[PDB]
């Protein structure tokens, strides 16, 4: 006879997000073949590991820093690392990862010195930890994680921002995100004064990317931000 | 494996607005439209990510403003949380619909007409009352119940092989075709009341179509699109 | 009329499209000798633009401290966009159906742009809305930035004769403005 | 040579979508097309980029792009499909400093005006290099419909073709920088919505160079290094034989 | 085994009752709260054991005893049946949401974002009638039948490993940020009615939120509560 | 296989709108049918793509261009969707009759009696009611809900071993009985209101019949109808 069911609390309820299929209405379609097109993204993970350029206040914003000749005690550029913040928006990190919730890994600064051939000198590039006030000092950058960057055979160097976080993934759109502020500063230093060759222009621009480390993982989507179109 | 691309879009999100027939209808004419033309607008939805405007396929996305009086307003739909997302050109994949009812206790009945295919527009004479040419077909007319839901999942039926996110090429000739691709939808639906003309009632009963992509597979990785400095 | 205008009004219509990409500069140099020219405090003046959406930039307001701050906004306009003229006049027809409601017989003057005119369909509702501003009671002028047609701003303006060339236009605007001027209060 | 999605771009199977025989070839199908570009100066901004759309550029013959007996097959075939290999050289001396962005954008529109149907070729001769305004980072321009008198004109304030200009180098590239390379090399493979798309009205990719980091050199050194490409088509795949296009 | 802590807490209990959203809400501004903010109140359920305060977690509980004119009155929630049987620190469980109405044949729907994301908090205009950002979305919004109960499991979302029944640091920096943990929730629900914004009626509708903690895990043994002797 | 024939014909379509009954039915008496005679018409779905008048198998299809006062107006059914694609001669099919209700919450009821027999028409004095005769049988009388839909699958029950879709014999004596089969049918169906005769209603409540053709069979290869040029 009859299978006697008793139906839940939750009859008759679209939910959106139902991990199930639903009845065909149309079937026994052949679908036209596919196996010529090349490049199929399995994965967007595929595209926070290529390295796009970043943005810079100096609705014109710049993906180079310029290198002013005067030597100083301060840094040259330092953004904070935190993927809200608007020096990623339209990266492929800050711009796939603020659509999620969560993230979890190393991004990969890679940098090109876009200056002259016969340009000499070295760079520090000090990646802190959160701390209460942001790092300025060289001396307050050598302390951090830091490594030297010379313009020798390396006119492109791909500095891997740690993850040191104390839970397992991070809120990727949150100016806080931990403890007091900020999440971490990036910070290119300049090191040695950078000897630039007459005949060939002073004030050289580096260019910024920002790619995703192997690790880096996502986590529970989000409705997107829908002020693209506006 | 939260970035998985047929993992991703696989979830339900809102495409359009439409207005639910209680008439015969008489599908929009193409562009251009002049003026004085007696046709039914809005009430068709093309089933497609990319922009729409008057139920056809779209260059560009437009919304309102100032909607002033002068002129007929034009159903422009849009998939707002695909494009911030779709880091691709091309999309394949099998889509599900859900008609969700905006009216409170609505008897609605969804139709459908393929990729390519038209509107059946005129009616028949059953019984002295005018039944028209859209209860009847070889395509799923699907049928709620009073205060239902109508689900179900389309193939993907156009004969193009993939949707173009992005297309730069002209399906018709040059001068304003270019980028318009003209067989990138999954078809088109459209909400019917199940009852003749002559019982046709005053109000505006709308409905609410929603999407989900089963199966998605994504080729060749493009771009996101700008987010602003404001 | 016999009785003078007891309000004086002007209207800045602006075009901020990809085709005055080039002439931004000529038009705010236009904007500006009829702005700080006219220092005037009982002319209320406004600045439209329009490219995608029609924009009031500055509402009718009389004070030069406020009309100096606009003419801040629109020396930093990029042009960009396409060209909705039916917009910019929605834009001066939503502030004089607002000064009808006071009781005194008003003139309102309107200045249109263009380098690149318009489409077919753009230019049918900007022919809709212009009859909407003269029906309101305003006078069109349609100020002709670098090459047009004479023809199709003549459908915007009141007639052949209120469109004039930008090199023209403030020869011509000096004393057209000025022609109420002596007939005003 | 910066292969693009595949190891081998040269493999390309006759498409699903014909039943002739595909004219696989052509009377000088191992040589290149050389073509003039613009010159890149100081007052180049950042991210003014230039488009040469293909095969569009075989046909307008964007700075003197003779496409020899490959336009005139492109002329005389329905369904074109072929994969692409580009190759923009730029004298770049120790003397400059700037890098350009050599990509292939799969299909967009850049090469049209915002502001009507498709570019001359005077008026890529005025304004030398596409500023990136705030339209082309919308898709602003690409072009609108022709709606007609009976629906009121929308705002059109987006469109899929933008740019998001910091995001190109997702695309095959090779940054032509000032002190690593002077040349560029990107080899891409056949993409389209089709198996074959047409051959008068295609745009499935388009080399785009782009200002990255704008041009510097001292007064009196080596000044205004010009740009040229050389396009050549990669495995093409003629169908539908016909007379020559009117 | 009716003390297992797998079983004890695996049973549906009340949490709060917030108020339906009519329209796009505002959500609530961070603490402190200056006058005038326009904003929508109590709408928001923060998923927590802990005591919550505006949609916001809270450091101590906090009821009203004469809740007179002057001010606005704070939606504080707690989960009274927890409390009495946490005998411990920490606590990872998978959330199991139940949203019954409290309202006679009421058609709602209940939103969701995750910890540490926020709510979509503005308006699309489809075909003349503002259709808020909530509707859509990469996060469940399930819809109940007109009558029905909205329900689904919720897996730990939050960045922290566990939830700290009793928390002894700092968030952000100290002096009145000690014992508030930030990630400490499940993510937050709210009930929409689904229809446009100029369909807004007048009442307002309430709706009842359940818990139910499948897969219970508690560790570090600590007190229970003071129960009082007069 | 999308033009398999028993693919093709296996999916619902509209056949006839007929009036649901409130009284025990007189059947419409066969033709020729001479004026004042007392009956019940265009109640009975005479279930055949075959054109109907009168609820009777007829030899032409025929509807009303100015259906002026004089005379009573006849229900002529024809399945549109047949024969555009019965370019055959035989047809073979169990048939799914699906009756869907076009009125606001309608209780309706659906009897059948097979291809061959006919409608008991009288009624029984139940408890000072009248109940009528097609309340009972050996034949369905499926029962619907309070806005239900009526289904079921009826199997070839006719004596002839096909349904001629063109057939040029004499089922009677000729003039004017050619080209009209008399076993060419699965039944007829009607509705009626599941209430006695002293609660019949005033208005007259309409309902639709679909129809699919289960397991079809087609032989003898024929024409397909002629398309106009104008
Ligand atoms: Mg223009």
């Amino acid at each position: 006879g009859p299978i006697p069911t008793a139906p839940r609390e939750n009859s008759l309820m679209f939910l959106s997000t139902t991990p199930d299929d639903t009845v065909p209405a149309y079937g026994n379609v052949r679908t036209p073949p596919v196996n010529y097109l090349p490049g199929e993204i399995t994965d967007l993970l595929q595209l926070a590991r290529i390295p796009t350029l970043m943005a810079f206040g100096r609705d014109a914003y710049v993906p180079y820093v310029a290198v002013p000749t005067q030597f100083d005690d301060k840094p040259l550029i330092s953004f904070p690392i935190t993927l809200s913040d608007p020096v990623y928006q339209n990266t492929l990190v800050g711009a796939i990862s603020s659509n999620f919730a969560n993230y979890r890994g190393c991004i990969q600064i890679t940098l090109t010195f876009c200056g002259p051939m016969m340009a000499r000198g070295k760079f520090l590039l000090s990646y802190s930890p959160p701390n209460g006030t942001q790092p300025q000092t060289l001396s307050e950058a050598m302390q951090c994680t830091y490594s030297i960057w010379d313009i020798g055979l390396n006119s492109s160097w791909t500095f891997v921002i740690p993850y040191i976080s104390p839970s397992d993934y991070r809120e990727t759109r949150a100016i806080t995100n931990s403890v007091y502020s900020a999440d971490g500063w990036f910070s290119l230093h300049k090191l040695t004064k950078i000897t630039l060759p007459p005949d060939c222009p002073q004030s050289p621009c580096i260019l910024f990317f920002a790619s995703a480390g192997e690790d880096y993982t996502l986590r529970l989507p989000v409705d997107c931000n829908p002020s693209y179109v506006f | 494996n939260h970035t998985n691309v047929k993992f991703l879009f696989d979830r339900s999100r809102l495409l359009n607005v439409i207005k639910v027939l209680e008439k015969d209808a008489v599908f929009p004419r193409p562009f251009p439209t002049a003026t004085g033309t007696q046709q039914d607008d809005g009430y068709f939805c093309l089933l497609t990510p990319r922009p729409t405007v008057a139920s056809r396929p779209a260059t560009r996305f437009g919304l309102y403003v100032s909607p002033s009086d002068s002129g007929v307003l034009a159903n422009t739909s849009l998939d707002f949380n695909f494009y911030s997302l779709a880091c691709f050109t091309y999309f394949r994949s099998d889509l599900e619909v859900t008609v969700v009812s905006l009216e409170p206790d609505l008897e609605f009945a969804v139709g459908w007409f393929p990729s390519g295919s038209e509107y059946q527009a005129s009616s028949f004479v059953y019984d002295q009352l005018h039944v028209p040419y859209h209860f009847t077909g070889r395509t799923p007319r699907a049928f709620a119940s009073k205060g239902g839901k109508v689900s179900f999942v389309l193939p993907w039926n156009s004969v193009s092989s993939v949707l173009p996110v992005r297309w730069g090429g002209a399906s018709k000739l040059s001068s304003a075709t270019r980028g318009l691709p003209a067989h990138a939808d999954w078809g088109t639906i459209y909400a019917f009341i199940p009852r003749p003309n002559e019982k046709k009632s005053t109000a505006v009963k709308h409905v609410a179509v929603y999407i989900r992509y089963k199966n998605a597979r994504a080729w060749c990785p493009s771009m996101l699109p700008f987010r602003s400095y404001k | 009329s016999m009785a003078c205008y007891g309000g004086f009004d002007l209207y800045f219509i602006l075009d901020k499209s990809g085709s005055v990409l080039h002439h931004w500069n000529e038009i705010y140099y236009f904007v500006e000798q009829l702005a700080h020219k006219f220092i005037s405090p009982q002319l209320r003046m406004s600045f439209i633009v329009f490219s995608t959406r029609g924009t009031t930039l500055m509402k009718l307001t009389e004070d030069r401290e406020q009309i100096r701050q606009g003419l801040e906004e629109l020396q930093k306009v990029l042009p960009g966009g396409d060209t909705y003229m039916h917009e910019g006049f929605e834009r001066a027809s939503e502030q004089i159906y607002y000064e009808n409601r006071q009781g005194y017989r008003t003139a309102s003057v309107i200045i249109a742009l263009t380098d690149g005119e318009l489409h077919e369909d753009l230019f049918f509702y900007s022919e809709r809305e212009a009859n909407r501003s003269r029906d309101l009671g305003a006078i069109v002028y349609a100020v002709g930035v670098k090459d047009f047609n004479e023809t199709q701003l003549a459908r915007i303006a009141d007639s052949k004769d209120h469109v004039f060339p930008v090199n023209d236009g403030f020869q011509a605007l000096q004393g057209i403005i000025h022609s109420i001027l002596k007939k005003s209060c | 040579v910066l292969c693009a999605y595949v190891e081998d771009p040269t493999k390309s199977d006759p498409p699903s979508s014909s039943t002739d025989q595909p004219t696989t070839t052509f009377t000088a199908i191992d040589r290149w097309y050389t073509g003039r570009l613009n010159s890149w100066t100081k007052a180049v901004k950042t991210f003014s980029f230039q488009a040469v759309p293909l095969p569009g550029a075989f046909l307008s013959r964007q700075g003197g792009l003779n496409g020899g007996a490959f336009t005139a097959t492109l002329h005389r075939h329905f369904l074109m499909k072929c994969g692409w290999q580009v190759q923009v050289q730029c004298n770049l001396t120790q003397f400059h400093q700037g890098a350009l962005l050599v990509a292939m954008v799969p299909e967009t529109t850049l090469d049209v005006k915002p502001d009507g149907k498709a570019k001359s070729l005077q008026e890529l001769n005025e304004e030398q290099w596409v500023e990136m305004s705030d339209d082309y980072r919308t898709g602003k321009n690409m072009p609108f419909q022709s709606l007609g008198t009976y629906y009121r004109p929308p705002n059109w304030t987006w469109g899929p073709n933008f740019i998001n200009p910091y995001q190109v180098t997702v695309f095959p590239h090779q940054i032509l920088n000032a002190r690593t390379s002077t040349s560029v090399d990107i080899n891409v493979p056949y993409i389209g919505e089709t198996p074959t798309q047409s051959s008068e009205t295609q745009n499935s990719w388009t080399l785009l160079v782009m200002v990255l980091v704008p041009l510097d050199y001292k007064e009196g050194a080596t000044t205004d290094p010009e740009i040229t490409f050389s396009v050549r088509p990669t495995s093409p795949y003629f169908n539908g034989l016909r007379n020559r296009y009117t």
